[PDB]
RNA sequence: AAUUUCUACUAAGUGUAGAUAAAGU
């Protein structure tokens, strides 16, 4: 009557298991007297000719359908835009869009063979390249994938990259603004003057102001019809003809004013070192575009004051928080003036701070699209000028650019040449990503100037220029991406290209294409134009070893380290799906579906560098907790030795459980399991800043049955157990990263070792599963923050999750019985596919996503948790905090200080539950450079040197009398550590215990040293072990708010658990 | 003088790598790397291309079994064929470890 | 030219010392030994003093840590400092073995 | 440090443990 036992056969899903073919026999120089890898390794290099062919063509149909087009919509927008009537009106815009192209006589030809067949052997009329567009004769297919990829740009879904969203939501936009800009600027000019010449020049025919006329848009949707508006607006050689946005510096130099200038519309990997320097060399110099921005920015921001400060804006989002850090002391305090000022309206004279109103305040605030300068301004206090700041920090940062190139004069000269190749040297990659790194800082640092863009009043003299030059800088993030891409390289390269062998209709079924099978052995017959068995008619051996020998047959071999003859260990996961293929046991569950994919890969490294471990010299092992530290072998290891030769790449599909039968909904039966089951066990995970992950697992009434870290990571084998300590080798990893001069090769080695890190955790959890049919816990990565001590970032634990999901799809147990449940073929289905990182959320299968809030910093035995604020500001607030507790007095029997506070008088502590607590100066605490204090003698040394007795007992007015600016301060500074509860030295040092000030209900304080030196402990070890604690016990909490419902009303209820219930939760289960 | 001083440099490295050879890899000592020959003898340092790092694996090339170390870890690729011990992390090396200083490691 | 030629003889017998370590003892080649450095790319032979016997223990010398071979077995105390392996038994030697085919004999 | 491919290896000697949905963009 297990759980999982009914998650087999649910629904289906697909794989593809690669292998590597070997040929057969004389089946290689067979292959090679045909010359049947020359055709297709040139049309492997053809596809990029014909690609851009077909661009092309596509361009060319472009401009034709954006010449028959008008809309009727046009107006409406412009006189509506200079909140929810115009998106419905500009969705018509790009509805209407999308149906003049998709309406056309000849769209329908556009991504079929009809237009490799007929349509582009006539739009060129080249005989050079009509060759290249007839080699693809009947190989259409090898373009499904591009063309259902160029067909997302004919399209009205607005992503960021289509043509539709390009014409209307960023040039709509422009011309509408340019209307506005030419309105303004308008009456310096004559027929006489520039305005003739221009027009004369330009266009020949009408007036230049008919490119501010509203219903003249419909002119600018064709590259040409921007390419001539771009041409009048800023200059375009025919005799250079000036431009209006150098007009307007003409005349913004003859007076100064700052008059606003014109918007231009928009426009709708390397492989040598020395592509790479000179690339580095033409685009990053000290006269090429982009450094021509940075000076006019940096003129710019340095003449920030004569622009009006109600203009500018600063995008919300992570630039507040940046923006603040960088002028109103640290992150959060922009944010705590808009809540004080949000308070002063929207909550009463009453303290019912509720966690509904703190959500709602957060959404508002989030929701708020752009602040402007004079509002930054008025948060700021006196003598602080916002603009002042901004402008000093921001050229600080180009003073700091400047510094950098006049530390790189030398990669610029034409004199330098290239001593060692570029991904081996790491000096000169030094100053290439230093220098990247500075500019793309800044680049990202003034995006946040660029306020959300849909708004009314923007100083338009000032976004301009700005949007002038912001526009070139950008090109930063390609020129890094490029370059990083490619000094992270690796040595060998996967590039394959498929093989047809002169069929077009090859492989795709079960064609000319068979998988033979002799005795262990799986082949891969190919017909061109002992006993085998067949797949099951049998053969002869020695006849189809005559058709290889004649040449009317392709036998390969189907090989991985699996069936070699010298493997005995537990054979790869796919290799167990492949041989059930062809087995009794497998009815119908993985089958042979699709098509197979026969690649070619061509060695990459050249035999003059491989590198090789000589023979019977005795080899270091790398691994400092294996017990044996040599090794001898009889033979050679070469290193990387599979990118050393041509390979021939085999990918078959697989179709699991094709034809399933226990269709149902998972989530609704993971509920009804739970429900009714008496002790359900739950698997709670958390990141922790000691530990990579660490399990708890607790049964279904909250008591410990496992806690061990995820640090080592145990393989077993033969009977033999080995262990690996992946923190050990992140930590090395991590120290080279701060030992070598660049770092972008270290972390991409760091990603991809976390990337296994999560694939050996992936298999643990699963084992854990399938142990105690348990229920597993995640943190809900959407909500939440872990303060930059935590090892495993948010996008590996994404990348983690995912990977948890794709698994959970189909869990195998490898060693298991196949027929068996919980076996490849009949394995478990206990989670739906992966959809977004964004729907990873309160649920999914037997995974419940959980808010990481009140985790780790909360007694496990108690369920307190510091609520208070205290932090030293004044003296008046640290007065009323001292006056706001029941007691404070000195306990002689315990020799302790008792501070019975009462939630009630605090501010925002409105989750907790039992609002009376007492709590101690028990134990010690690590401050924080760290220092250890015990608590008692502290408060003891603090009140004897300023005069206070304390064995009278409610010293409390005794202790707000102190006049000192500096006692209130140490005061409030160590009640701040009293309430520390996550203790840890910073100097890596294994000391991260966690005490509490409460005592619980039999009088004896929690400390987690009284449990780490044990085995089978009842509570946490330590603060990563609380976290997954209480991560599971949230999950506790949900299996009982479903026991309390009924089996219909299962479906809705909300298992978001809050704050308040769940500070009620961890305060009453004990 | 050319011949007898890259015949000292090699000789030299192939000591050194039948020496590094056999110590455990978290012993290794911290090396400044390069692809001309390196001349213990003579080497001075200040020069700014000089990068203290630390040996990882120690192989042979298939085709002449010339000795090639890794420095740092072998998944860096950063393959070199002569190195020098020094005792130092940064740009700031401090001297030049001989061939016994380096053998009392392990 | 002598002190090329030295370094070079050096250098051999140090990579010949380094391979031979390791070999069991009944796999030793036949060598030819003297106390002279001895150059295998211009040794011929019919010289009337070299006999072709075999390597026994390899150890070092303590004072400045040269390479040294005893011929024969240790208990013989035959020690010499430059060696070359050889096809021969007596002074009817063949040829003259290079550092891969002693590496071949284990 | 060998791999269909990835990570950590050498794991008892031409491999070990786990994972792996490919193509195209
Ligand atoms: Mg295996
Ligand atoms: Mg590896």
């Amino acid at each position: 009557m297990s759980k999982l036992e009914k998650f087999t056969n649910c629904y289906s899903l697909s794989k593809t298991l690669r292998f590597k073919a070997i040929p057969v026999g004389k089946t290689q120089e067979n292959i090679d007297n045909k010359r049947l890898l020359v055709e297709d390794e040139k049309r492997a290099e053809d596809y990029k000719g014909v690609k851009k062919l077909l661009d092309r063509y596509y361009l060319s149909f472009i401009n034709d359908v954006l010449h028959s087009i008008k809309l009727k919509n046009l107006n409406n927008y412009i006189s509506l835009f200079r909140n929810k009537e115009l998106e419905n009106l500009e969705i018509n815009l790009r509805k209407e869009i999308a149906k003049a192209f998709k309406g056309n006589e000849g769209y329908k030809s556009l991504f079929k063979k009809d237009i490799i067949e007929t349509i582009l052997p006539e739009f060129l009329d080249d005989k050079d390249e009509i060759a290249l567009v007839n080699s693809f004769n009947g190989f259409t297919t090898a373009f499904t994938g591009f063309f259902d990829n160029r067909e997302n740009m004919f399209s009205e879904e607005a992503k960021s990259t289509s043509i539709a969203f390009r014409c209307i939501n960023e040039n709509l936009t422009r011309y509408i603004s340019n209307m506005d800009i030419f309105e303004k600027v308008d009456a310096i000019f004559d027929k006489h003057e520039v305005q003739e010449i221009k027009e004369k020049i330009l266009n020949s025919d009408y007036d230049v102001e008919d490119f501010f006329e509203g219903e003249f848009f419909n002119f600018v949707l064709t590259q040409e019809g921007i390419d001539v508006y771009n041409a009048i607006i800023g200059g375009f050689v025919t005799e250079k003809i000036k431009g209006l946005n150098e007009y307007i510096n003409l005349y913004n130099q003859k007076t100064k004013q700052k008059l606003p200038k014109f918007k231009p519309l928009y426009k709708q990997g390397y492989t040598s070192d020395e592509e790479v320097l000179e690339v580095f060399r033409n685009t990053l110099n000290k006269n090429s575009e982009i450094f021509s921005s940075i000076k006019k920015l940096e003129k710019l921001f340095k003449n920030f004051d004569e622009y009006s400060s109600a203009g500018i804006f600063v995008k919300n989002g992570p630039a507040i928080s940046t923006i603040s850090k960088d002028i109103f002391g640290e992150w959060n305090v922009i944010r705590d003036k808009w809540n004080a000022e949000y308070d002063d309206i929207h909550l009463k004279k009453k303290a019912v701070v509720t966690e509904k109103y703190e959500d709602d305040r957060r959404k508002s605030f989030k929701k708020i699209g752009s602040f402007s300068l004079e509002q930054l301004q008025e948060y700021a206090d006196a003598d602080l000028s916002v603009v002042e700041k901004l402008k000093e920090i921001i050229i600080q940062k180009v003073d700091e650019i400047y510094k950098v190139y006049g530390s790189s004069e030398k990669l610029f000269d034409a004199d330098f040449v290239l001593e060692k190749s570029l991904k081996k040297n790491d000096a000169v990659v030094a100053i290439m990503k230093d220098l990247l790194d500075s500019v793309k800082s800044f680049e990202n640092y003034i995006k946040a100037f660029f306020g959300e863009g849909k708004e009314t009043n923007r100083d338009e003299s000032f976004y301009g220029d700005f949007v002038l030059a912001y526009d070139i800088l950008l090109k930063v993030d390609h020129i890094y991406d490029a370059i990083r891409n490619y000094v992270t390289q690796k040595p060998y390269s996967k590039d394959k290209f498929k093989l047809y062998f002169q069929n077009p209709q090859f492989m795709g079924g079960w064609y000319r294409a068979t998988i033979l099978r002799y005795g262990s052995k799986y082949y891969l017959a190919i017909m061109d134009k002992g006993n085998y068995e067949k797949i099951f008619e049998s053969a002869s051996k020695k006849e189809v070893d005559k058709l290889v020998e004649e040449g009317k047959l392709y036998m390969f071999q189907i090989y991985n380290k699996d069936f070699s003859d010298k493997s005995h260990g537990t054979p790869n996961l796919h290799t167990m799906y492949f041989k059930l293929l062809f087995d009794e046991n497998n009815h119908g569950q993985i089958r042979l579906s699709g098509g197979a994919e026969l690649f070619m890969r061509r060695a990459s490294l050249k035999k003059e560098e491989l590198v090789v471990h000589p023979a019977n010299s005795p080899i270091a092992n790398k691994n400092p907790d294996n017990p044996k530290k040599t090794t001898t072998l009889s033979y050679d290891v070469y290193k990387d030795k599979r990118f050393s030769e041509d390979q021939y790449e085999l990918h078959i599909p697989i179709a699991i459980n094709k034809c399933p039968k226990n269709i149902f909904k998972i989530n609704t039966e993971v509920r009804v399991l739970l429900k009714h089951d008496d002790n359900p066990y739950v698997i709670g995970i958390d990141r922790g800043e000691r530990n990579l992950l660490y399990i708890v697992v607790v049964d279904g009434k909250g008591n410990i049955v496992e806690q061990y870290s995820l640090n080592e990571i145990i393989n077993n084998f033969n009977g033999i157990r080995i262990k690996t300590d992946y923190h050990s080798l992140l930590d090395k990893k991590e120290k080279e990263r701060f030992e070598a001069r660049q770092n972008w090769t270290s972390i991409e080695n760091i990603k991809e070792l976390k990337a296994g890190y999560i694939s050996q955790v992936v298999h643990k959890i699963c084992e854990l599963v399938e142990k105690y049919d348990a229920v597993i816990a995640l943190e809900d990565l959407n909500s939440g923050f872990k303060n930059s001590r935590v090892k495993v970032e948010k996008q590996v634990y994404q990348k983690f999750e995912k990977m948890l999901i794709d698994k959970l799809n189909y869990m195998v147990d490898k060693k298991s019985n196949p027929c068996a449940t919980g076996g490849a073929l009949k394995g478990y289905q206990i989670t739906n596919k992966f959809e977004s990182f964004k729907s990873m959320s309160t649920q999914n299968g037997f995974i419940f996503y959980i808010p990481a809030w009140l985790t780790s910093k909360i007694d496990p035995s108690t369920g307190f948790v510091n609520l208070l604020k205290t932090k030293y500001t004044s003296i008046a607030d640290s007065k009323k905090f001292i006056s706001s507790f029941d007691r404070i007095m000195y306990v002689p029997e315990e020799d302790l200080f008792e501070f019975a506070l009462d939630y009630k008088n605090f501010s925002r502590t409105d989750a907790d539950y039992i609002k009376k607590w007492k709590l101690y100066s028990y134990g010690n605490r690590i401050r924080i450079d760290w220092e250890e204090v015990c608590l008692t003698s502290a408060y003891k040394e603090l009140f004897n040197k300023y005069g206070i007795n304390y064995q009278q007992g409610d010293i409390r007015a005794l202790l707000c009398e102190q006049s000192d600016k500096a006692f209130y301060s140490s005061f409030m500074a160590l009640m701040s550590l009293m309430l520390q509860m996550r203790n840890s030295i910073t100097g890596r040092t294994d000391v991260d215990f966690l005490i509490s000030p409460v005592k619980n209900s039999d009088g004896i304080f929690y400390d987690s040293r009284n449990y780490e030196a044990q085995e089978n402990a009842i509570l946490p070890k330590n603060a990563d072990a609380n976290g997954a604690y209480n991560i599971a016990r949230k999950v506790l909490w949900a299996i009982g708010q479903f026991k309390k419902a009924e089996d219909e009303k299962l479906d809705k209820v909300k298992i978001a658990i809050s704050n308040k219930e769940w500070l009620e939760y961890a305060q009453t289960s004990v | 003088i050319r011949a007898c001083i890259i015949k000292e440099i090699d000789l030299y490295t192939e000591q050194l790598y039948n020496i590094i050879k056999s110590l455990p890899y978290d012993k290794r000592p911290n090396v400044v790397y390069s692809d001309q020959p390196l001349d213990p003898n003579n080497l001075d340092l200040s020069e700014p291309e000089l990068w203290a790092e630390q040996v990882g694996e120690c192989m042979r090339y298939a085709h002449n079994d010339q000795p090639c170390f890794y420095i740092g870890s072998t998944k860096r690729e950063l393959r070199v064929n002569y190195i020098v011990p020094v005792i130092g992390v940064r740009d700031e090396i401090e001297r030049v470890m001989t061939l016994e200083e380096v053998r009392n490691l392990h």
